[PDB]
């Protein structure tokens, strides 16, 4: 109610060069160059009419997206408000391409065989399964990968929440995937924060967000009655931070895929890294802190750019989750997401 | 001289090759350095007996 | 021989010289000012907000611009120190090893310097984790746990055996001689000719060149170390007590009116932090206005310390009964600024 | 040779009036001090 | 978005007017961001260089120098382009044309030249004001990239010839390269003058190196870390030539020196980093062939 | 401007001497900043708002965290100027170890007597720091300590309009910033003389560029604080050296607040400890606990002297009846106490990082180094081969 | 646009004042991207490993850590530079000043190098504080890889350092006209060495099985050396190639894996990418609203975000 | 406490651990402080 | 770990090899993950360390 | 439990050097031969039990 | 902003006990030992 130091808050309780734009300009006449010398029911429509006026009297901190999924893989209810979910296009082929390259013998024969099972328990009709939760692909690396009670923790949510068919269905095709070069990178590619799901029966319709601020969203405590709004890597161990030695400032964001060809088993590890160096110089540290090349057998280690967090201090030690999983979450995130440099 | 605990500082010629000659043609000198083998071969000043 | 020497020192042989330790401790100390009056003027600005877009936030700033000055002619404002509230470093035993730096060429023979390497490095407290990356930090290993305080770092000076251990019974500088600007004689170069003419006598000692001529001479060892014009251990992210002491370069950049360094002697910025786990070199954006004398009298102050434990036992009450000697044992009694301190 | 700058303010009640339009970029070397501003500048205030 | 303004020439043909009507959601490369540009300085008469239409290669060089813009409105007298290179990252949603396969609801459409594929097909002539339209092709980055190697690793095959690279199924279907003919004889003519820059930074990156490596290790760390990951690796490649083929620091040095920067300069050429995003809502969430396609502004 | 006296015979005449100087003002600035989330944007600009009354008390309680956040900045720029002040008044203040005996000499009257100083001030240094806690116990050597605190200082320029200090009419001079633990020792035990707990403080002056000041400081680049009297007093000057009449003239409004008034010597000063005021909840350091770096120094292995070498009295610290005699051998190692009492020790295996590193062998700095400006053999018998 | 301010110290009275206004548009190699910058994170102070102030092959390895930008403004108590990395992302990109002898054109990705050019060292001295600045130049990518190559060659050629001591150039460039004379120094032991280790770890990886498919076309291309105008400008006169040839081996694993486009991916990736890693790629394009379509040397370049 | 408050509220690992090394001190001084300290009365009053 | 150094005696590893370590003689006695004595009513003062 | 540490108590290895601590640790024998005494540090020495 | 309601209502009914005060340092304080007046008779420790 009214302070003793005013000039700070009629700015902060709160254009003028339009108004003088439009003065000098358009106020200007037939010149330049002139001549010479209903109780609550009925409320509530009109007063939609003044949000639909006010929001075309006027006019970016996101973008925003939709799409139909089924619910056989991901599944966006188990998962909550702040959730990772990756786009896995393109599984129609079984595919073609596994045929190619897979250096002679691999048994490109696998893939087929192994995905096959994954459709038939969980056709093509007209919702493509698309989108698995982030936080599900790590769930499926999770063993092979890692460590203990923290890959598992994300993984016995993914399948409590979605068949431990399904879960186990999946993890041969990402074992068949790893083994004949087809990868689960160039497959699965980040599309957002699950703002909204939206579901029926098999069927979801999930909104999320394709870039911009996580916080800012649907809100509220939750959005709607939910947990909240964040941005969580889901591995505790499985998201990491390699600024060993560190100043204060802007920190980027990577996704890292590491590979072992064959050294131990071809498995793959997703790491939602946290560096303070430009991609650039991402390369370097990368390598000196992956050694998957161990394989004699050549490659890997492809990353990308998800986005820069200028802000550093919320990584909490969350156990809560869907089932509880401890979840690293990083607040401040802007997606600038980048593209593949892996190779 | 003195400045390392291993080395003498001393000043021999600047040219004479070692080994060579027999009184050498003793000319504007400069100071070599050569390793102290052994650590009785430090000074009795600084060792003392 | 470095190599020899190695098998003498670790077997217990005497190697015909001894040492002088150098550390630099840091405590904790409580002042009292007082200021006098209309000390200084002080003037102020105005506000000025700024803002600006962030990762969820709109985030104003408020600043204020100020400036001042010491009203009076004279010295207004002293600031006592009346306790030390704790010593801050574990006032310890840890040693240097020059092995995190690089100044020096190797040894000829790779197989010799890889020896004679990780015999020295092995086990350090300081020896280095992993290989000197080429850019970077020697990287000091962390221990999982610590208890006194920071490990304060010791040097060592190789002195002449026979040098009166009755040198080190007084405050004097470690080096051998006088190096200070405020032992000057006023005439251009006053200092460097006052340390390193060494047909002159010592300031402090007038009777002496020297105490331990391997130290105080300029590119005498002792000098090749330390002395941050050569930077021998530069590389090496640990503090070096002897750096202040031979650095020519920094003595003769101060100057020599005591009407300053006085009042510039109550703030030095600190050559430590008492942030890390080990005393470190001051990491450049941060400073520490430390009191610090030892840079104005240019000299380091006696512990107590015995060569037997038994001389060590008989200085505890004063120096009343304390032995000073026997045979061939020597005991040298605190003389310092905590002297008659509890701590 | 370092010289000061020109004065703002001192201009806003000119004494004066330049009676000549020349291009005066190419005359740069007439002066002690030379700003040539395309419209606006952070300095110019 | 800030549009940019082309100003169609003088009296058009009525048939003319129409197939500009037809080229909203089209990509423009506009030379310079100038507001008020004139139709002649996109036409692709303007990228004539050295006296010559240019290669596919010539094409890509002024793909990577030019800046896109996805053309918003045609109008009578005026084309309004909005560049894709200004303003904020993932804004400015302007509707593209997809052309070929499908588009899903990501992957960064690359602009690629057109005679990848049916070349004259989208020539888009005007003969009215006499000059032409030559639209770049939409594709996903990873089938672009896949695609552009694939047809020059094609082109290998027929510099000196005596399984199918050009099949390539993508998402539901097989995309079919060759429109056999002598479309491949267009289409490989073009590529002519990429395969060699091509083939030429291949064999000149692994034997100029080979000669230096002997004549390096002639004066450490890098003798041993190199020959240690290097086993049964490197020295193959020596090996092959050496039994088909010849063998100088001072050349060596200079030749190092002219092929790191040919071969950087082939880099950028390729990759054809993409120029957009797609994020759809309210759609299909897969642009079906020909159907205008959401879009954003940084890859 | 200095007096002189006059003198006799041997002595060289005295003229006046004048000592005219500037000081150059040093300028800073405090930062402090705040935030709003984008819900509370959407609630403060009206965009969020709704049909519903539950869309009013989430603009309700975003207006009122906005409210919580401006006010706790702007009393951090009263707290940032309590917290700046320390650290200027720190800035210039040498210890006091260093003034007593440097204030003997600045008020005598060179090279001998630059000599004898810096042996004083390294003796009073090591003696007199810490000197609280060090001679604390004695009660008359502490208050004697205060005394030399209080009068090692000299009076700066006279403002009267910092008419506060005074209590109860009569003024204050000095601030005495203490720690709350140190404050508490001192009012307990030795100066209770804490005389007064309120009196009379004032508030802030104010400078502006007005009439000939703004003009000649926007046209001229050049202001001076009140032009428009000093102008004058020159213009006068020629209508028709003793300057008296500097200024008096507002006597401001003044208020009683709560202070800690004690008298040391004569002096009214103000005792203080600001820690719970200002400092207590910011996660800001105190400035007066401070720091000190001390470089010690020991010996390792070094050798008695020639005479330094007896026993100290026949039969002592004596070996059991059949054995050796260690303490008879050069000595190799070192003990000490570790901070907190744990005796310690470092032995010459101990020197193995720094000796044990091939920079015991490079000299080519040394040997080049001291190679400049030729020589002259001396005989060359033994560096002749 | 997450402008950096870095903070100028009290005390620098002009003329450096004087000196540090003409400096906008240069670029803070800041160690970090910070919001506010004091002046001594920034500083060529900060370069300094230990002990030692890396050379001119260390700074790009020092420019390939941290975050660089440009210089918008200098206030009497600040120097406002907006990072290049993070993304100009202003409508216009942020400008940057060209400090160089080259030019920029339009559409040219700009990447930063270390200053290199003998003639004119972009340094102030600035008396009052004890720093000095040292402008890294912008210049467009294929000039300044064509340097990078330049200097990782060059301490090759002293590095020996065997035949007689008289070696190649490599120290002078051609932009247009104009002589580009670079700066020859100092060679560090591991500037040269990572700079070498990485350059002779990518030109492995960029052979495969299907390479050698490749090299069976070197009689080919001398074939083409020789018939076509272009071909035989493609072949440098001092080319290895040349001197190469001065074949397919069976050893088809099935005859299914395509090695042709699985060769070329390969040295795409890891050849084909070596401005990059042996520098600092563009972040940068050249674009000018106005019209005007190059930058003079001095200018002020319109920037936008990567090429 | 005394040990442990003139850390918390006041002013990272050297910190915890110079508070540690004096929380061990203080517990063996001043615990049955009565009974230790008892006969000298300023000592109990402060 | 006896890798490293000890917290109170940094210079160090232990001062006793035959408790400290993991699997020691007085680790197998007194550690209580194996409660050889836990069988017994008495005390092990040990155990609590 | 918190400080994880066991007190010495005031023993000797001797009874002769134990008389030497009665009365406290100013003049007591902290060794003669192989023999050692070692005083009591614990909370509670300065008490009277 | 600044919220002062919190409550005050009845100024409770009072009554003098017997105690025993005690000012330590700038506080007064109650001094106590609650034995014979609680634990005396009963076969309870004090704790």
């Amino acid at each position: 109610t009214k302070p003793l130091p005013t000039a700070p808050m009629a700015w902060a309780e709160s254009s003028p060069r339009e108004l003088a734009g439009h003065a000098p300009l358009r106020r200007v006449l037939r010149p330049p160059i002139a001549r010479r010398d209903t109780r609550a029911t009925r409320d509530d429509t009109e007063q939609a009419v003044d949000k639909i006026l006010r929001g075309a009297r006027r006019a970016p901190r996101y973008h925003l997206t939709r799409q139909v999924t089924l619910t056989d893989l991901c599944q966006p209810n188990a998962e909550r408000a702040g959730a990772l979910l990756l786009a896995l296009r393109h599984p129609t082929d079984l595919p073609h391409l596994a045929r190619h390259r897979a250096p002679p013998g691999r048994q490109t024969e696998r893939l087929a065989e192994a995905w096959g099972q994954l459709l038939e328990a969980s056709e093509s009709g007209c919702a493509r399964a698309g989108l698995v939760s982030f936080n599900f692909l790590v769930a499926a690396c999770t063993a092979a990968y890692d460590a203990r009670d923290a890959a598992e923790a994300v993984r016995a949510h993914i399948t409590t929440n979605y068949a431990g068919a399904r879960l186990d269905r999946f993890s041969e095709c990402l074992r068949a995937m790893v083994h004949t070069h087809v990868f689960p990178h160039e497959v699965m590619r980040f599309f957002g924060g699950l703002v909204s799901w939206v579901t029926q029966d098999e069927l979801a319709s999930v909104t999320a967000v394709c870039s911009g601020p996580q916080e800012a969203t649907h809100t509220g405590h939750p959005g709607r009655p939910c947990s909240a709004v964040t941005i969580p890597a889901c591995a505790f161990v499985d998201l990491d931070a390699e600024l060993c030695l560190g100043g204060p400032g802007a920190a980027f964001l990577y996704l890292v895929f590491t590979y072992r060809q064959c050294r131990d088993q071809e498995l793959c590890c997703v790491y939602v890294v946290k560096s303070q160096l430009p991609p650039r110089g991402l390369e370097a540290a990368l390598e000196r802190l992956f050694g998957r090349l161990r394989i004699t057998t050549c490659t890997y280690a492809a990353f990308a750019e998800l986005g820069v967090m200028p802000d550093d201090s919320p990584r909490c030690l969350h156990r809560t989750e869907r089932v509880g999983v401890p979840v690293v979450i990083l607040e401040g995130v802007v997606w600038r997401p980048g593209g593949w440099r892996a190779c | 001289l003195e400045l390392h605990p291993a080395f003498d500082f001393f000043a021999g010629v600047a040219d004479v090759e070692l080994p060579g000659g027999e009184v050498p043609p003793a000319g504007p000198g400069a100071i070599q350095a050569t390793w102290r083998v052994v650590n009785g071969n430090l000074p009795l000043a600084l060792c003392p007996v | 021989s470095p190599v020899a020497l190695y098998h003498q020192l670790k077997t217990g042989l005497h190697p015909g010289f001894g040492f002088t330790v150098v550390r630099q401790d840091r405590f904790v100390t409580e002042n009292v000012l007082f200021s006098e009056r209309a000390s200084e003027a002080y003037f102020l600005g105005q506000l000025q907000v700024a803002r600006h877009e962030t990762g969820g936030g709109v985030n104003f700033t408020l600043t204020q611009p100020r400036g001042n000055v010491d009203l009076g002619v004279g010295y207004t404002a002293v600031a006592a120190t009346a306790t030390v509230r704790n010593p801050v470093t574990d006032m310890g035993n840890l040693p240097q090893n020059f092995y995190l730096g690089r100044g020096a060429p190797p040894l000829l023979d790779n197989a010799a310097a890889v020896y004679l390497r990780n015999a020295v490095v092995a086990g350090n407290r300081l020896g280095p984790a992993q290989p000197l990356p080429v850019f970077g930090c020697a990287q000091v290993p962390r221990r999982a746990g610590m208890d006194h305080g920071q490990d304060a770092v010791c040097e060592f000076i190789a002195t002449p055996v026979a040098t009166d251990i009755n040198y080190f019974r007084r405050p004097c500088n470690p080096r051998g001689r006088a190096a200070g600007g405020v032992y000057a004689g006023d005439k251009e170069g006053d200092v460097i000719a006052l340390m390193y003419d060494h047909g002159q006598s010592d300031p402090a000692r007038p009777f002496a060149a020297t105490a331990n001529p391997w130290a105080s001479q300029r590119f005498s060892y002792g000098d090749l170390l330390y002395n941050g014009a050569y930077h021998l251990n530069g590389a090496s992210p640990v503090l070096s007590p002897c750096f202040k002491f031979f650095t020519a370069a920094d003595i003769t950049a101060k100057h020599r009116c005591l009407e300053r360094l006085i009042v510039e002697t109550g703030s030095a910025v600190s050559t430590a932090t008492a942030a890390s786990d080990v005393q470190f070199k001051r990491p450049p954006g941060c400073r520490e206005l430390v009191e610090d004398p030892c840079g104005l009298f240019q000299e380091a102050y006696p512990i107590t310390c015995a060569s037997d434990p038994a001389l060590l036992r008989s200085a505890r009450d004063g120096e009343a009964h304390a032995r000073e000697t026997h045979f061939t044992q020597y005991l040298i009694y605190d003389a310092s600024p905590l002297k008659g301190l509890s701590l | 040779r370092d010289p000061p700058g020109y004065r703002y303010a001192a201009a806003m009640v000119p004494t004066g009036s330049i009676l000549s339009t020349i291009e005066v970029a190419s005359h740069r070397r007439l002066f002690d001090f030379f700003a040539r501003v395309r419209s606006d500048e952070n300095s110019l205030y | 978005c800030f549009e940019a303004d082309i100003a169609i020439p003088s009296g058009i043909s009525r048939p003319d007017a129409a197939a500009l009507q037809r080229c909203e959601g089209r990509v423009v490369f506009l030379p310079t961001i100038r507001r008020q540009l004139a139709l002649a300085d996109v036409a692709h008469e303007s990228f004539v260089s050295g006296g010559v239409s240019p290669d596919t290669l010539g094409l890509l060089l002024a793909y990577r120098r030019r800046f896109p813009a996805v053309i918003t409105r045609v109008l009578p007298t005026r084309i309004v382009a909005c560049p894709v290179d200004l303003g904020l990252t993932h804004a400015g949603t302007v509707n593209l044309r997809n052309t070929s396969p499908v588009d899903l609801c990501n992957g960064d459409p690359v602009s690629l030249v057109p005679p990848v594929f049916e070349g004259q097909a989208t020539d888009v002539r005007l003969e009215s004001l006499d000059l032409t339209l030559r639209f770049p092709v939409p594709l996903p980055t990873p089938l672009a990239r896949e695609i552009v190697a694939r047809l020059v690793a094609r082109g290998i095959r027929d510099l000196n010839p005596d399984p199918d690279l050009n099949v390539l199924y993508y998402n539901g279907a097989r995309l079919s390269l060759v429109a056999d003919v002598q479309q491949l004889a267009s289409v490989n003519t073009e590529l002519r003058s990429l395969v060699l820059n091509m083939v030429y930074s291949i064999t000149e990156g692994t034997t100029l190196i080979l000669t230096l490596i002997p004549r390096l290790l002639a004066l450490g760390y890098v003798n041993a870390l190199l020959q240690m990951q290097s086993v049964t690796r490197e020295a193959a490649q020596l090996i092959h030539p050496e039994a088909p083929m010849l063998m100088r620091r001072l050349p060596l040095y200079e030749a190092l020196v002219a092929w790191l920067a040919h071969a950087g300069q082939l880099g950028d050429i390729l990759a054809l980093a993409p120029a957009v995003r797609v994020c759809t809502f309210d759609g299909a969430a897969v642009v079906q062939s020909g159907d205008m396609a959401p879009v954003i502004r940084y890859p | 401007h200095q007096p002189l006296i006059a003198r006799d015979g041997p002595h060289p005449v005295e003229q006046p001497v004048h000592n005219y100087m500037t000081k150059v003002i040093d300028r800073r600035a405090l930062n402090a900043a705040f935030s709003l989330a984008t819900e509370a944007i959407a609630l403060l600009t009206g965009e969020a708002l709704d049909g519903t009354g539950i869309s009013l008390h989430r603009q309700l309680r975003a207006i009122q965290q906005l409210a919580r956040n401006v006010q706790a900045v702007l009393g951090a720029f009263e707290r940032g100027t309590a917290d700046q002040m320390l650290h200027v008044l720190l800035e210039k203040a040498p210890p006091l170890a260093l003034l007593l005996p440097m204030q003997r000499y600045l008020d005598n009257g060179t090279r001998v007597a630059r000599a004898t100083l810096v042996a004083e001030l390294k003796r009073s240094f090591c003696d007199t720091s810490f000197f609280l806690g060090k001679a604390g116990h004695r009660r008359e050597a502490i208050e004697a300590w205060l005394v030399d605190l209080t009068t090692a200082t000299q009076p700066s320029v006279a403002v009267p309009r910092l008419t506060h200090a005074d209590t109860r009419g009569r003024p204050v001079d000095g601030v005495l910033v203490t720690t709350a633990a140190i404050k508490q020792r001192l009012l307990q035990s030795f100066l209770k003389v804490e005389d007064t707990e309120a009196d009379v403080p004032v508030t802030y002056g104010e400078m502006v560029l007005n009439g000939a000041n703004l003009v000649t400081a926007l046209v001229m680049g050049k202001a001076v604080r009140s032009l428009d009297d000093v102008g004058r007093h020159l213009l006068d000057m020629q209508e028709e050296n003793r300057e008296t009449l500097d200024e008096l003239e507002s006597a401001p409004q003044t208020t009683r607040v709560r202070a800690d008034l004690v008298a040391i010597g004569d002096r009214l000063v103000f005792l203080e400890a600001l820690e719970k005021r200002i400092y207590a909840a910011t996660n800001v350091p105190y400035p007066l606990v401070g720091a000190m770096d001390l470089t010690f120094v020991l010996p390792l292995g070094l050798f008695n002297p020639a005479m330094e070498r007896f026993a100290a009295h026949a039969g002592d610290l004596v070996p059991a009846p059949g054995h050796p005699e260690p303490r008879a051998f050069p000595p190799r190692q070192l003990f000490f106490w570790g901070k907190d009492h744990q005796v310690l020790r470092l032995s010459m295996e101990n020197a193995v990082g720094t000796v044990c590193h091939p920079s015991l062998m490079n000299i080519d700095a040394a040997v080049g180094g001291v190679n400049h400006d030729p020589v002259e053999a001396a005989n060359p018998y033994g560096a002749y081969v």
